[PDB]
């Protein structure tokens, strides 16, 4: 038989190695790899829209630069005169927009922030926006949930949609928790 | 250094004025109205007179950036009260000032004269970039900051990437420096690096851009240079959470080359297995699993499934590393003479002494020369078995020199050496193509002619190994592992093996499933 | 003994260089052009909530989806990006028109009173980026020498 690490024993003395190792590389076991946030699936090139070796999502529109026609470099000339961002003034579509894009920014949170003061609710289960509908109370408001007509924003059609429904609390998510901390690269705690 | 003096007051005037020019409303968005103007303001002061003087503005330039950025982190922990976003802001503002000259003045050179003073100017400025980023680097060392080299190197890039031919030189220059530059040479620029030799604008022109594939080499170095370095770190078990960090960004890149260029990984297999150590398990599946397109691989769990019979077991795979120079000219004429004639009889007994390039006692054996030696046997055999009148089978791979040599490295070699051996054969259990055969039925004949439990224990190990490990699982192995554990010299192995040490069918449990 | 020790000096060191790097690894900022108004933020966002945007965001079709004041924000607070693009061809393909010197999107309300090859004069909605709102103009001249 073989004693040594070069053997069967050699094999699972790693693998058990695994369970006691707190780092995040165990070269004998691998890792999922589908979890890495590339679309290993994707029938498309995914080269185009690779942010980074760090990144988890792909390249949104806002990252990649364009060389867009010269009339539309509008800021150089309208600085000074151009209105502040106040998400307060702005629409729904437009939060929801902010909301949708930003994924792991503090946009997409200060998004969530003034949907969540205009009455709009997160399911953590059903993962959507919910809201009251006008004119229409909950049948029973109780300790652990309420039933009636809710208006949800659907991010496929981009609309607001009547579905009637039971929401449990519990399943409801509370006031968004904005990152204190201004010095945060998720580069850095990749795995 | 050796600076006339004012110089450096004087360069750091025009810079200082560029960047404020820069982000005038009058440049002209390209900023070419400024830029005839800038020009002849350092012809008025002189910069421009000598190749020592525009060498020396340069990277006078280059260092004002740098002391710019430094003096901007400072700011950024001696107050925790300023934002990082607008200090980040004041790095930017002067570095892609600095990058719109450089790109400006290349282009400029490109169109007064030819393409070879433009590549030659270019490959001027970066040479002087590379040389104040080795110094700061070598001199600030734990206090480097890799943010003015990062920004100005993709910046520049991608100013003057948008004829096609002109381009390579471009890219060229870039691949000269990004190899310069390599982690063994500048380690705490090896996040920059890889987001540079990754960039999605990079890879692009790199890989599927440049025609007749003649980037391809080029991109292979700079990915064997990322092995090389990860090598010691990955071969010593135990990564730092930063090391972590670098080899999941290997992985992903990685990822991307394997759906979007596989035929690259193809084609350089051999290569990046050469600097990938042998318990790298899922980087090296990453490759061992890279297959052309459109090809479609027969499903390994097909219930009768006869392997002997798909067209493609007659092709041989391309091999663009070449292998057969890692032997030493002797040692290879030695082989030749052996496989020819099966003399010197001495060759198989000097065989393993030869691989034993233990100059060290950590090395042990020559990795390298131990690949090279397994697949130049297989190749040789491969030829000798056509060129008889017949197809690699179970029946004409056997009673040859060339299994001869395997059937001796399986009995002599130690368990080290035997590893490092079967792990060479493990390597060509790929896609469908004569190698995967040629090697599938040496790996299945050696376990089957075995007279020492050693010898199955250690294929099975191999096999095992990985199949046990995460997706992807190449083809071959697959293949191999089901015919194996069919043979009734495994079944009585497995009996006697698991009777002893009963965990071990546990591994064998997780081979249905975790596997492909 | 210690298998770090394993290591050659030069690897130590090498390896002491890279863990100084990553107390400042590079951010996803220092790889694309300066944004004055949305800059990156990355910040860590609950598993539950959207990590990444909606499927196919990037095409024409989908900003098409979007109402004209978040098109407008994409327009003015986006500037020189893809997004940016998108926002101008799907208002370009809903009837806006860019004034290349009020550098505003301006809509036809009716059909134009006069159309000569120098001008065109009418009523028009148009957006003011200064006051965030949509505005009506009767008897506006839009000179051609300001329209693409």
């Amino acid at each position: 038989m073989v004693t040594d690490q070069f053997g069967m024993i050699g094999l699972l003395t790693f693998i058990r190695a695994a369970e006691t190792d707190p780092g995040m590389v165990h070269l004998a076991l691998g890792s999922d790899l589908t979890t890495l946030g590339l679309n290993l699936n994707s029938p498309e090139n995914l080269y185009p829209k690779f942010a980074s070796p760090w990144a988890s999502s792909p390249c949104r529109p806002q990252d990649i630069d364009f060389h867009v026609p010269s009339e539309y470099l509008t800021n150089i000339h309208i600085r000074d005169k151009l209105a502040a961002i106040k998400l307060g003034r702005y629409g729904e579509d437009l939060l929801f927009y902010l909301y949708y894009m930003n994924g792991g920014d503090v946009l997409q949170l200060l998004a969530a922030v003034e949907l969540f003061n205009r009455d709009w609710r997160y399911h953590k289960e059903e993962r959507v926006w919910i809201t009251r509908a006008p004119g229409m109370e909950p049948t029973m408001k109780t300790n652990t949930y309420e039933r009636g007509t809710y208006y949800f924003f659907d991010c496929l059609n981009w609309r607001k949609v009547a579905k009637e429904f039971h929401l449990e609390y519990d399943k409801l998510e509370e006031r968004p928790h904005l990152p204190s901390t201004f010095n945060y690269n998720p580069a850095q705690q990749a795995f | 250094y050796d600076d006339p003096p004012g110089l450096r007051e004087k360069a750091e005037y025009l810079l200082r004025e560029w960047v404020n020019l820069y982000h005038s409303a009058a440049a002209g968005r390209d900023s070419t109205k400024a830029f005839s103007a800038f020009v002849g303001q350092m012809h008025q002061q002189g910069i421009l007179k000598t190749d020592d003087l525009i060498t020396r503005f340069f990277r006078l330039c280059t260092e004002m950036c740098v002391e710019i950025s430094y003096r901007a982190q400072a700011e950024q922990q001696h107050n925790p009260a300023a934002n990082p976003t607008m200090i980040r802001a004041k790095c930017y503002h002067n570095l892609d000032a600095f990058v719109r000259l450089i790109a400006l003045l290349v282009k400029h050179s490109g169109e007064a004269t030819n393409t070879v003073t433009k590549i030659n100017l270019l490959n001027k400025v970066l040479g002087i970039v590379v040389g104040v980023l080795l110094q700061d680097h070598d001199v600030r060392q734990s206090e480097f900051q890799q943010l003015p080299y990062h920004r100005i190197f993709i910046m520049l890039l991608l100013e003057l990437n948008a004829l096609e031919t002109i381009n390579f030189q471009t890219l060229t220059a870039f691949c000269n420096t990004f190899h310069i530059l390599r982690p063994t040479k500048a380690p705490g620029f090896v996040y920059a690096w890889l987001e540079l030799i990754s960039h999605r604008i990079f890879i692009a022109r790199m890989l599927a851009h440049t025609p007749q594939q003649k980037g391809w080499p080029m991109y292979a170095q700079l990915l064997i240079d990322l092995f090389k370095y990860l090598a010691p770190f990955l071969r010593n078990v135990e990564l730092t959470k930063p090391m972590q960090i670098l080899y999941k960004g290997t992985l992903r890149v990685l990822l991307v080359l394997l759906h979007d260029f596989p035929e690259f990984l193809c084609d350089y297999h051999y290569g990046f297995c050469d600097v990938i150590p042998p318990n790298c398990i899922q980087l090296r599946n990453l490759i061992l699993s890279a297959f052309p397109r459109n090809m479609r691989l027969p499903d390994p769990f097909t219930p009768n499934l006869k392997v002997d019979m798909l067209s493609e077991i007659n092709i041989a795979p391309r091999i663009l590393t070449n292998f057969t120079g890692v032997m030493p000219p002797q040692f290879k004429k030695d082989l030749d003479s052996y496989l020819k004639t099966r003399s010197p009889v001495t060759f198989l007994s000097d065989l393993r002494s030869n691989l034993q390039v233990s100059n060290e006692p950590g090395n042990r054996y020559n990795l390298q020369l131990i690949n090279a030696l397994v697949l130049y046997v297989g190749t040789q055999a491969i030829a000798h078995i056509h060129n008889k009148g017949s197809t690699p089978s179970m029946s004409t791979i056997t009673h040859s020199a060339h299994m001869d040599i395997f059937q001796n490295l399986a009995v002599d070699l130690d368990t080290e050496g035997r590893y490092l051996f079967l792990n060479a054969i493990a390597n060509q259990l790929r896609y469908p193509n004569s190698h995967t055969h040629y090697f599938s039925c040496t790996m299945l004949y050696l376990f089957a002619e075995a007279n020492t439990e050693a010898i199955q224990e250690q294929i099975t190990r191999v096999l095992l190994e990985r199949l046990i490990v995460n997706r992807p699982h190449p083809w071959g192995l697959l293949i191999t592992f089901i015919e194996l554990i069919k043979n009734p010299a495994f079944k009585f192995w497995n009996h006697e093996f698991v009777e002893e040490e009963p965990e071990i069918e546990k591994l064998f449990q997780s081979v249905a499933q975790c596997c492909m | 003994g210690p298998h770090m020790l394993e290591l050659t000096k030069e690897q130590l060191y090498q390896q002491a260089m890279e863990e100084a790097a990553w107390h400042h690894m590079p951010h996803p900022s220092d790889s694309e052009r300066i944004r004055q108004y949305l800059p990156r933020n990355p910040c860590p966002t609950p598993p539950y909530h959207h990590q990444m945007p909606p499927p196919h965001s990037d095409t024409v079709e989908f900003y098409q989806r979007l109402s004209t004041e978040t098109l407008f924000f994409i327009f003015y607070y986006l500037e020189g990006t893809k997004a940016q693009y998108l926002a101008a061809k799907a208002l370009k393909k809903q009837s806006w028109r860019f004034h290349t010197k009020y550098m505003m999107w301006f809509q036809r309300h009716e059909e134009p009173k006069t159309i000569t090859d120098e001008f065109e004069q009418g009523t028009y909605i148009y957006f003011d980026y200064e006051k965030w709102g949509q505005r009506k103009k009767e008897g506006f001249t839009f000179e051609y020498r300001y329209l693409e």
